[PDB]
C-alpha cells in the first residue's frame, strides 16, 4: 500500500556530532519502514561491509529491532570492528560477537572531525583488567592498576588513565584520519517482527 | 603483574602520548622552516621545550623498570632506547655550561662573517659568499686569503669553547658509564644480546681501518691524478712529492673534491651527462620531477606517495615575500604525514635531490607500522644511505633515456664512463680519508691519547699521513681548525658519512644482483625490478626494531659492513688511473716540499 513512517537514519547517519568508541551511542530502530538501498547506494561510504546477510536482501527481509551504534575511529581501526578481531578497539572499546547479524558502515569525516590546533574531543579506551564483552560499554574513569601498588586515585607510577585522546588533525594519514563508523545490529526474536522493508506498489 | 608486562603497558601509554607530542613538535618545525617568522620561533621553541620536558620525565620513569628482569628483545630495546640519562646525569651548572657552549659555537657558525682588512665596509657570509669563492676562484692568493682568515676568526674564537667542550661532554660520558664520548658516538653501532649478531662498540674502530686500508690504494691513485692536475692548473705551488696544498680542493674544508671536476676532467672534448636543458625544452616543472621520482619508486615495488604528501609538501620556493629554508630535508611528521621541504629548480642536481628526498620518504614510510621508539635506521649510515642509492640509481644514462629526458641515440663509449667514474670518486672516494681522521681525531681528543697542547701538531700530522693534504702555514694552538666545520662545531658524529658511503655500494650490489643487471654496477638501474624492491622494502619495514647486523644480512648476506662493492664500483676508473700514473709517482711524502 502507501508507505509512511520511514526509520529515522537521518538522525543516525547525518548526526552533527558523534560519540567516542568508548561511550558508543546506540539508538533502538523500531516499528516504521527501514529503507537500506538509500545507504547502499551511496557513494559516501567507504566501507560497508555486511557479516551475516547480504545489503541486496535487506530491503526485503524484516527485524524485529534494529540497533544502531555510532562512534567515531582512528583510519587503521576500521578493521577491527569485525567479528573475530582484536585490538585496543575491540579488547576494551568496542566489541562485536562472533555470531554476529548486521553491517559495519564507515566513512572518512576529517572535514568534520579534525580541527587544525588538534581535536581531543574523541577518546578511546587504552586500557583494562579483561577484555569487553561483545555489546559492552564502559564508560568507567577509574585509574588503571598496572602494578601491585594500589593506585588510591592519583596517576603516578604504573598508574594511568583509561580514556586516552586522538588528536585528529587534518594534515593526518590516512591511516589517522578520524572516520565515522555506524554499526547496525538485525536480530530476529520471537516477538512480531516490526521493521520491516518498503513494499513496492 | 610481572615486570615485563608492567614495562610493555608503561611502553605503550608513552607510544601513544609520544607520538603526539612528536607531532605537535614536527609540525612546529615545519611551519617554522616553511614560514620563518618570530611567532613560528616562538611556537618551535614551545614545543620543542614541551617535547625534551617529556622526554626527561620519561627517561625519569622508565630507568625504573629493571632491564635484565625484561626477555623481549624489541621491549628491552625500547626501554634502552629511553632510559638513556642523556646531559640529565650531569650537573645543573654544567649542564647549563653545556647548553650555553653549544647555542654559542652554533651562533659563532651560523653568523660568522670574514672580509679583507682594510676594505670593511661589507663582508660575506659564509654561505653563499665563501662557498662561492672556494668552488669557483682559480686564484691561488685570494683562496689563501679566505682559507686562513676565516680559519682565524672562528678558531680563535671556538678554540677555549671546544676545550671546554671536551671536557664537559667527557664528564657526561663518563658519568654514563661511556670511556668517553667517542665511544658514547660508537655506541650506536653497539648490539647486545643477539647470538652471533653481537656487535661491539670497540670493532667499529678496528672494522674502519680495515675498510680504510682497502680504501687507500684507490685514493692513493686518485690523489696522484689530482695532484698532476692541479699542478696543471697551479704550475709552481704544487710538488710531485709532496701533499696537496689545502685550500686548492675545491671546498672549505676538503669535505668533498667535486668541485674540481672541470679542472681535472679526463675527456672534456667529451659531452657531459647534463639533462637540464633537455628539462626546460620540454618545460619539466617540479611536481614533474617529482611526479617522476614517485614513478621510480612505483616501478620497483615501493608504496607510492600519500595524498598528503602532495597537499603538503612545499616543493618550490614559495616567493620574496615569505621566506624559507633552501636546504632539502624529508620530514616525517608522524601519524602518517610526510613531506618534502626543497627548493627545487629545473637541474639535474635538482632531481636527483628529489630522487634522495623521496628515498629518505620511502625510508620513514617502510618502519611506519613500527612502534615510536623505534622508528629510526637500524643505524645511523642506513638512513643516509637508502636516499643515496636512489640517486645512484636515477643518475645512470639508462634511467635517463628510460625516462626521455636523455636522447636515444646518445653513445655510451668507455671515455664517459670514465670521466662520470672520475667525477662519482670526487664526491664519494675523495671524502672517505678526510671523514675517517676526523673521526680518528675527535676519537683521540676524547680518549685523553692526544694533550691540548698537542692537538694540533698531531692534527696536520694526521692529515699529511691520511688524507695526504698539507697545510699552506703552520699553526699554533691558538687556532681550532677542525671546528670550522659545521658538522663537529654543532656537536654531530661523523662516522655515519663513512658508514653510508661503504652501506651505499653494498645495497646497490645486492639490488644489482637481485635485478640480474648484467653489466658494469655503475651502469645498473633497479628500476622495473620488483624482486629487488622487496629485497629492499625487507629491510626497510624492520626499522630500528632488528640489529643492523642482521638487517644488512637481510639485504647483501653479510654480518659486517664490506669495502669490496666500492672497490669494484670505481674497477675501470681503477684500471684507467693504474694506466694514467705509470709516469707519475703514486704516494705522498709528509715532508714540506710544496709549501710551508
Ligand atoms: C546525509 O547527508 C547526505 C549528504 O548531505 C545526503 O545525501 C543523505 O541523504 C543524508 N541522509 C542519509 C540517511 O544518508
Ligand atoms: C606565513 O606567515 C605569514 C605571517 O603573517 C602569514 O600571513 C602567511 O599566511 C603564512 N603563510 C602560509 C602559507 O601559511
Ligand atoms: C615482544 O612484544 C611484542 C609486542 O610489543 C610482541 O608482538 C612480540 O611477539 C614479542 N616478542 C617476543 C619474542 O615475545
Ligand atoms: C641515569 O642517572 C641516574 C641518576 O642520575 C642513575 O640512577 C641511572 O642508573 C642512570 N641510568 C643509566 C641507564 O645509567
Ligand atoms: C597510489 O597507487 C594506488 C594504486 O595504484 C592508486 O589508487 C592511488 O591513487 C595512488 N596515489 C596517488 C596519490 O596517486
Ligand atoms: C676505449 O676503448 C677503445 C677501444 O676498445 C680503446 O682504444 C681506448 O683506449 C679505450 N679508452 C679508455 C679510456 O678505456
Ligand atoms: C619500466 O616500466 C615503465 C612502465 O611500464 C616503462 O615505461 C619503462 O620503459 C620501463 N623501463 C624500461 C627500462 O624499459
Amino acid at each position: 500500500p502507501n508507505i509512511t513512517n520511514l526509520c529515522p537514519f537521518g538522525e543516525v547517519f547525518n548526526a552533527t556530532r558523534f560519540a567516542s568508541v568508548y561511550a558508543w551511542n546506540r539508538k533502538r530502530i523500531s516499528n516504521c519502514v527501514a529503507d537500506y538501498s538509500v545507504l547502499y547506494n551511496s557513494a559516501s561510504f567507504s566501507t560497508f561491509k555486511c557479516y551475516g546477510v547480504s545489503p541486496t536482501k535487506l530491503n526485503d527481509l524484516c527485524f524485529t529491532n534494529v540497533y544502531a551504534d555510532s562512534f567515531v575511529i582512528r583510519g587503521d581501526e576500521v578493521r577491527q570492528i569485525a567479528p573475530g578481531q582484536t585490538g585496543n578497539i575491540a579488547d576494551y572499546n568496542y566489541k562485536l560477537p562472533d555470531d554476529f547479524t548486521g553491517c559495519v558502515i564507515a566513512w572518512n569525516s576529517n572535514n568534520l572531525d579534525s580541527k587544525v590546533g588538534g581535536n581531543y574531543n574523541y577518546l578511546y579506551r587504552l586500557f583494562r583488567k579483561s577484555n569487553l564483552k561483545p555489546f559492552e560499554r564502559d564508560i568507567s574513569t577509574e585509574i588503571y592498576q598496572a602494578g601491585s601498588t594500589p593506585c588510591n586515585g592519583v596517576k603516578g607510577f604504573n598508574c594511568y588513565f583509561p580514556l586516552q585522546s586522538y588528536g585528529f588533525q587534518p594534515t593526518y594519514g590516512v591511516g589517522y584520519q578520524p572516520y565515522r563508523v555506524v554499526v547496525l545490529s538485525f536480530e530476529l526474536l520471537h516477538a512480531p517482527a516490526t521493521v520491516c522493508g518498503p513494499k513496492k506498489s | 603483574s610481572t615486570i615485563e608486562e608492567q614495562a610493555k603497558t608503561f611502553l605503550d601509554k608513552f607510544n601513544h602520548e609520544a607520538e603526539d607530542l612528536f607531532y605537535q613538535s614536527s609540525l612546529a618545525s615545519w611551519n617554522y622552516n616553511t614560514n620563518i617568522t618570530e611567532e613560528n620561533v616562538q611556537n618551535m621553541n614551545n614545543a620543542g621545550d614541551k617535547w625534551s620536558a617529556f622526554l626527561k620525565e620519561q627517561s625519569t620513569l622508565a630507568q625504573m623498570y629493571p632491564l635484565q628482569e625484561i626477555q623481549n628483545l624489541t621491549v628491552k630495546l625500547q626501554l634502552q632506547a629511553l632510559q638513556q640519562n642523556g646531559s640529565s646525569v650531569l650537573s645543573e651548572d654544567k649542564s647549563k655550561r653545556l647548553n650555553t657552549i653549544l647555542n654559542t659555537m652554533s651562533t659563532i657558525y651560523s653568523t660568522g662573517k670574514v672580509c679583507n682588512p682594510d676594505n670593511p665596509q661589507e663582508c660575506l657570509l659564509l654561505e653563499p659568499g665563501l662557498n662561492e669563492i672556494m668552488a669557483n676562484s682559480l686564484d691561488y692568493n685570494e683562496r689563501l686569503w679566505a682559507w686562513e682568515s676565516w680559519r682565524s676568526e672562528v678558531g680563535k674564537q671556538l678554540r677555549p669553547l671546544y676545550e671546554e667542550y671536551v671536557v664537559l661532554k667527557n664528564e657526561m660520558a663518563r658519568a654514563n658509564h661511556y670511556e668517553d664520548y667517542g665511544d658514547y658516538w660508537r655506541g650506536d653501532y653497539e648490539v647486545n644480546g643477539v647470538d652471533g649478531y653481537d656487535y661491539s662498540r670497540g670493532q667499529l674502530i678496528e672494522d674502519v681501518e680495515h675498510t680504510f686500508e682497502e680504501i687507500k690504494p684507490l685514493y692513493e691513485h686518485l690523489h696522484a691524478y689530482v695532484r698532476a692536475k692541479l699542478m696543471n692548473a697551479y704550475p709552481s705551488y704544487i710538488s710531485p712529492i709532496g701533499c696537496l696544498p689545502a685550500h686548492l680542493l675545491g671546498d672549505m674544508w676538503g669535505r668533498f673534491w667535486t668541485n674540481l671536476y672541470s679542472l681535472t676532467v679526463p675527456f672534456g672534448q667529451k659531452p657531459n651527462i647534463d639533462v637540464t636543458d633537455a628539462m626546460v625544452d620540454q618545460a619539466w616543472d617540479a611536481q614533474r620531477i617529482f611526479k617522476e621520482a614517485e614513478k621510480f619508486f612505483v616501478s620497483v615495488g615501493l608504496p607510492n606517495m600519500t595524498q598528503g604528501f602532495w597537499e603538503n609538501s612545499m616543493l618550490t620556493d614559495p616567493g620574496n615575500v615569505q621566506k624559507a629554508v633552501c636546504h632539502p630535508t624529508a620530514w616525517d611528521l608522524g601519524k602518517g604525514d610526510f613531506r618534502i621541504l626543497m627548493c627545487t629548480k629545473v637541474t639535474m642536481d635538482d632531481f636527483l635531490t628529489a630522487h634522495h628526498e623521496m628515498g629518505h620518504i620511502q625510508y620513514d614510510m617502510a618502519y611506519a607500522a613500527q612502534p615510536f621508539l623505534l622508528r629510526n635506521g637500524a643505524n645511523e649510515g642506513f638512513h643516509e644511505a637508502v636516499g643515496e642509492i636512489m640517486s645512484l640509481s636515477a643518475a645512470t644514462p639508462k634511467h635517463l633515456k628510460s625516462i626521455g629526458l636523455l636522447s636515444p641515440d646518445f653513445q655510451e663509449d668507455n671515455e664517459t664512463e670514465i670521466n662520470f667514474l672520475l667525477k662519482q670518486a670526487l664526491t664519494i672516494v675523495g671524502t672517505l680519508p678526510f671523514t675517517y681522521m676526523l673521526e680518528k681525531w675527535r676519537w683521540m681528543v676524547f680518549k685523553g691519547e692526544i694533550p691540548k697542547d698537542q692537538w694540533m701538531k698531531k692534527w696536520w700530522e694526521m692529515k699529511r699521513e691520511i688524507v695526504g693534504v698539507v697545510e699552506p702555514v703552520p699553526h699554533d694552538e691558538t687556532y681550532c681548525d677542525p671546528a670550522s666545520l659545521f658538522h663537529v662545531s654543532n656537536d654531530y658524529s661523523f662516522i655515519r658519512y663513512y658508514t653510508r658511503t661503504l652501506y651505499q655500494f653494498q645495497f646497490q650490489e645486492a639490488l644489482c644482483q637481485a635485478a640480474k643487471h648484467e653489466g658494469p654496477l655503475h651502469k645498473c638501474d633497479i628500476s622495473n625490478s620488483t624482486e629487488a624492491g622487496q629485497k629492499l622494502f625487507n629491510m626497510l619495514r624492520l626499522g630500528k626494531s632488528e640489529p643492523w647486523t642482521l638487517a644488512l644480512e637481510n639485504v647483501v648476506g653479510a654480518k659486517n659492513m664490506n669495502v669490496r662493492p666500492l672497490l669494484n664500483y670505481f674497477e675501470p676508473l681503477f684500471t684507467w688511473l693504474k694506466d694514467q700514473n705509470k709516469n707519475s709517482f703514486v704516494g705522498w711524502s709528509t715532508d714540506w716540499s710544496p709549501y710551508a
